[PDB]
């Protein structure tokens, strides 16, 4: 998955992620045109497959003929009451997608971080079935602690959650990040 | 430098399809423009990511009409797939079998017919330039290979250009990605009926089989990508959010915040370890009332999502599960109500 974020000098917007869903999608590539194609349909749910011990499969998102799989993506574009774009925002990395975009908003919107911070703070993640709290490295201990005598078990991201691309309306104009997880930079005029 | 401009700006997951989406609307493209480019970009750079064999979606907003839409462009199952098609993981991951219908190129063709200024031809050559060409490996997709070590050095087809002597290329070594170039090319002189019906499509059809799948030639001929004019969105304060609903994971979005604004956070909710500690626990706590409810979602033309979405979607509902959150405890599963039917 990929997400990016464009502003234009008019004050229109893009908020808009892509995927192939795992590395290198389902690993056939075409010795002709090079196209590497998805493997999307392993976003569905099946009724034969367990993906997660006691986690049960979702009738709602079995396969169907011409039916789209559930997805996590979820690109945003968060406009203000006077009709100008405040936060354009989303997120790669699988059902960590939307955790990192809510986190995204959270730390920007209400704890007021500038945009480069909102995407580069520590980021957490529960999606209830695995019942674990996955957080990363370099998180606030101080958060680690008071989620654990709270009885959540913790664990620590092995390599990092999620990858989210931002873009914030400030006094100064557009101000950009790309998530250093990633490697990505933003570039504007 | 910094990264706040002053006019307009890109924020990619590599600096080059930024930059690539920058000109463009220097070049006076739209928004939609610039993420075009950009995307044809990054399909190239994080080529293990995203690209013209997956799929997407576009959330737009116009400052002008100032109406959001939604371009929904992601893959569909083949017409010839059902639901107990796969036995294992492994099926539903590896080889043509789990090849969904890509959407990616009519998605571009459908924004860019709606809000294009370019020409279509103009947001394609940035990139067969860069496929061309080549480009050092970066951080992200250098993981990524490494990640995927094993199966792209036992699999000919991607060791073609995705190793140099026969290993994996790391971070700064030149990946060339010329089949793609000339693909690209092809789509950018023939336009997106080449992918879907025209020149590449009779190929497409003979890798997705080959390697053991299903689509065929009907399957991309039919695929549409669809115009959303009625995106969703919540309130948030003086602020209006436009994401997507089902089978995208707005609602899921919707239902974290929601659950969140009535403890109406700030700068003092993160300034003491004892404040920043609740906080954080509540954020935890809302994410596993609002996945409770996910495993509900599904395609809204298969499924009748109408009232779990609404619920999602509803801060009394909202309200009513922030009432739940103990503010000293997590609690086990089945508090959270997780449902598998309506
Ligand atoms: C899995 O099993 C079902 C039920 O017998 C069968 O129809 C299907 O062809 C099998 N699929 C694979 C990929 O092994
Ligand atoms: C927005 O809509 C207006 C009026 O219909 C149109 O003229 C303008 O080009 C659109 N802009 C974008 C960026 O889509
Ligand atoms: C192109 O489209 C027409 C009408 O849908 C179809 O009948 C024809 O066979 C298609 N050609 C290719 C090459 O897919
Ligand atoms: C949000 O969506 C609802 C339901 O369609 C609708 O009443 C309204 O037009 C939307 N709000 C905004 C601010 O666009
Ligand atoms: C929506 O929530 C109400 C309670 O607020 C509940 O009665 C109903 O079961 C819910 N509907 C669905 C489809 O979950
Ligand atoms: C999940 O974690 C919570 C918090 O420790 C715990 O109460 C519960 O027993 C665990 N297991 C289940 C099945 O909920
Ligand atoms: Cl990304
Ligand atoms: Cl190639
Ligand atoms: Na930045």
């Amino acid at each position: 998955t990929a997400h990016l974020s464009v502003v234009a000098e008019d004050g229109s917007a893009v908020s808009a992620t892509s995927t192939i869903n795992l590395y290198f999608g389902s690993k056939v590539r075409s010795p002709v045109s090079g196209i590497l194609f998805n493997n999307e349909m392993d976003d569905f749910s099946s009724p034969s497959i367990t993906n997660e011990f006691g986690v049960p499969p979702s009738p709602a998102n079995f396969i169907q003929p011409g039916k789209q799989p559930l997805s996590s993506m979820c690109p945003t574009i968060m406009v203000g009451q006077d009709g100008q774009v405040r936060m354009v925002v989303g997120a790669a990395g699988g059902t960590q997608i939307t955790t990192a975009t809510a986190l995204a908003i959270i730390y920007n919107l209400w704890f007021g971080y500038d945009v480069k911070r909102a995407v580069e703070e520590p980021r957490l993640h529960n999606q209830l079935l695995p019942n674990v709290t996955t957080v990363e490295r370099n998180i606030d201990q101080a958060v680690t602690a008071a989620l654990e005598t709270r009885h959540h078990h913790t664990q620590i991201a092995s390599t990092f959650i999620a990858v989210v691309q931002a873009i914030v309306r400030t006094a100064g104009g557009w101000a950009a990040a790309s998530d250093s997880r990633k490697g990505g930079e933003p570039a504007g005029y | 430098d910094n990264h706040v401009y002053t006019r307009a700006a890109v924020a990619a997951d590599a600096k080059q399809c930024s930059k690539i989406g920058r000109d463009a609307l220097r070049d006076g493209g739209s928004a939609v423009d610039a993420a075009i480019a950009a995307l044809l970009c990054v399909g190239l750079m994080n080529a293990h990511s995203m690209g013209i064999g997956g799929g997407l979606f576009l959330t737009i907003y116009n400052s002008t009409t100032r109406k959001a839409e939604v371009i929904n462009a992601r893959e569909v199952a083949p017409r010839l797939a059902f639901a107990t098609m796969f036995n294992s993981s492994e099926q539903s991951q590896k080889g043509g079998l789990s090849v969904a219908v890509p959407g990616e190129i009519r998605g571009y063709e459908l924004a860019h017919q709606r809000h294009g200024r370019l020409p279509w031809a103009r947001l394609f050559q940035p990139s067969i330039q860069l496929a061309r060409q080549g480009f050092p490996v970066g951080k992200g997709l250098a993981a990524a290979l490494e990640n995927k070590r094993t199966v792209i050095e036992q699999q000919p087809v991607l060791c073609e250009v995705f190793c140099r002597d026969r290993k994996v290329l790391r971070e700064g070594e030149r990946l060339t990605l010329p089949q793609l170039a000339d693909t690209y090319e092809t789509l950018a002189i023939e336009g997106a009926q080449a992918f879907y019906n025209g020149s590449l499509t009779a190929q497409i059809v003979k890798d997705i089989q080959a390697a053991g799948g299903i689509v065929t030639a009907e399957d991309l001929n039919n695929y549409r990508a669809e115009l959303i004019e009625h995106p969703l969105n919540i309130s948030l304060g003086d602020a209006v959010l436009y994401m997507p609903s089902a089978p995208l994971s707005g609602p899921v979005l919707a239902l974290i915040l929601n659950i969140l604004k009535g403890y109406n956070f700030s700068r003092e909710s993160v300034e003491s370890p004892e404040q920043k500690g609740l906080t954080y626990h509540r954020i935890v706590e809302a994410f596993r009332f609002a996945y409770a409810k996910r495993t509900l979602l599904g395609d809204p033309k298969f499924v009748d999502v109408t009232e779990v979405v609404r619920n999602m979607t509803s801060e009394f509902f909202a309200a009513q599960l922030r009432a739940q959150i103990s503010d000293d405890t997590t609690h086990p599963i089945s508090y959270y109500k997780p449902e598998f039917y309506t």
